[PDB]
């Protein structure tokens, strides 16, 4: 598998996302986050070299080669879907970078190299990027960067876009609602999707739960793990226990068999900022964020730099968009309680975007 | 689905 490292890295910043946020609705794209953080990692060197190898899983040196042909694949003309996933790269316009970053980051990652005025108009230069990445996200994404994110210090910003827009292979019948299970306390209103459909559909015992692929037009799926626990949102055993290699082995092999599913999904829409410091300091890649102790001469030989925060934007919008059954003998996947879902770039095997649904 | 992402890291001089 060729996106085994972010898989690794995805499953385990989530669990480690979900003890700091244990269980409101969260949503986000590692993809977009593996690729910002390899091209801060190509500019690291010693201590916090090594730390971010191992946080983001490469060690589990070729590394920029294979996100450049990842981002291809993913990026490949489809008639099927809208996808784009683009790096950017803002620069202090008065700072010296190194040459062979400036150049590598571009070879690799398609950054675009621009210079900015952060010393003097840091306001304008948070505009302008946050405009940018609107722009890049068709509206979806229109304040990157919070007020006060960037200042007259700030000498780069290293930015991931990514856009996804895609119909169900099969269309959802929109039922015109059902009592959402919140918590063993709380049930809520939501308006449910309906279908019935050959679908690939399992059962990860060491998980407890059910697994349903939905697949978009084209090379991509949502894969949706529902369990069948607490008094609280019933996804404690699955969020703790799930892995790679339990995960992986559902996704991408053959575990599953097609049969014919009644499948009941809200729908639903979630919006979500995060600031990842915190959850990447306690991964283990902690020299990076240190003011004293980080080594950014990769980027500068000055190796006067460090990381303040890495800024996380996500947002996801699932709708029905894609006769004379009257039997109920076969399965159900009924998510009318909390589950966890993944979009999947089939071709690459990699998670494109992860959430956990709770709260309606 | 329509889903997006944005991503920023800054970096700050010392």
């Amino acid at each position: 598998d060729l996106c085994v490292a972010n898989t690794l890295f995805a499953l385990n910043l989530f669990k480690h996302l979900a003890k700091a946020s244990p269980t409101q609705n969260l949503f986000l794209s590692p993809w977009s986050i593996s690729s910002t953080m390899a091209m801060v990692y190509m500019g690291s060197r010693g201590s916090t070299e090594d730390q971010m190898a191992s946080v983001l899983q490469f060690n589990e040196d070729k590394i920029h080669s294979s996100f450049r042909s990842l981002s291809s694949a993913i990026n490949a003309s489809t008639g099927n879907y809208l996808l784009e996933s683009v790096n950017k790269l803002f620069g202090e316009k008065s700072a010296s970078f190194r040459e062979e970053y400036i150049r590598l980051c571009q070879k690799y990652y398609s950054s675009e190299p621009q210079a900015v005025d952060f010393l003097e108009c840091a306001e304008e230069a948070r505009k302008k990027i946050n405009s940018w990445v609107k722009t890049q996200t068709k509206g979806k994404i229109p304040n990157l960067l919070p007020e006060g994110s960037v200042d007259g210090d700030t000498r780069m910003v290293l930015v991931n876009a990514v856009y996804f827009k895609g119909k169900w292979k099969t269309p959802f019948e929109k039922k015109l609602l059902f009592p959402f299970r919140v918590n063993s306390a709380q049930r809520t209103p939501v308006q449910m999707m309906y279908l019935r459909e050959k679908l690939n559909i399992g059962y990860i015992e060491d998980l407890k739960a059910q697994i349903l692929e939905l697949p978009y037009a084209g090379d991509v799926s949502m894969f949706l793990l529902l369990p069948d626990a607490d008094v609280s949102t019933g996804l404690e055993l699955l969020e703790s226990e799930i892995t790679y290699d339990k995960l992986n082995k559902w996704t991408s092999k053959d575990k599953m068999a097609e049969d014919e599913v009644e499948v009941y999904i809200p729908q639903f829409k979630l919006e979500e900022h995060y600031e990842l410091r915190s959850i990447l300091r306690s991964m283990g890649m902690e020299d990076a964020f240190n003011k004293g102790r980080a080594n950014f001469s990769g980027m500068s030989e000055r190796n006067d730099l460090f990381l303040s925060e890495v800024f996380h934007q996500a947002m996801v919008d699932v709708n029905e968009e894609g006769t004379g059954r009257t039997g109920h003998g076969g399965p159900q996947f009924v998510a009318d309680h909390p589950f966890l879902f993944l979009i999947m770039h089939k071709i690459t095997n990699c998670i494109l975007f992860f959430g956990r649904f709770s709260s309606p | 689905t329509e889903a997006a992402a944005g991503d920023g890291g800054v970096m700050t001089g010392r």
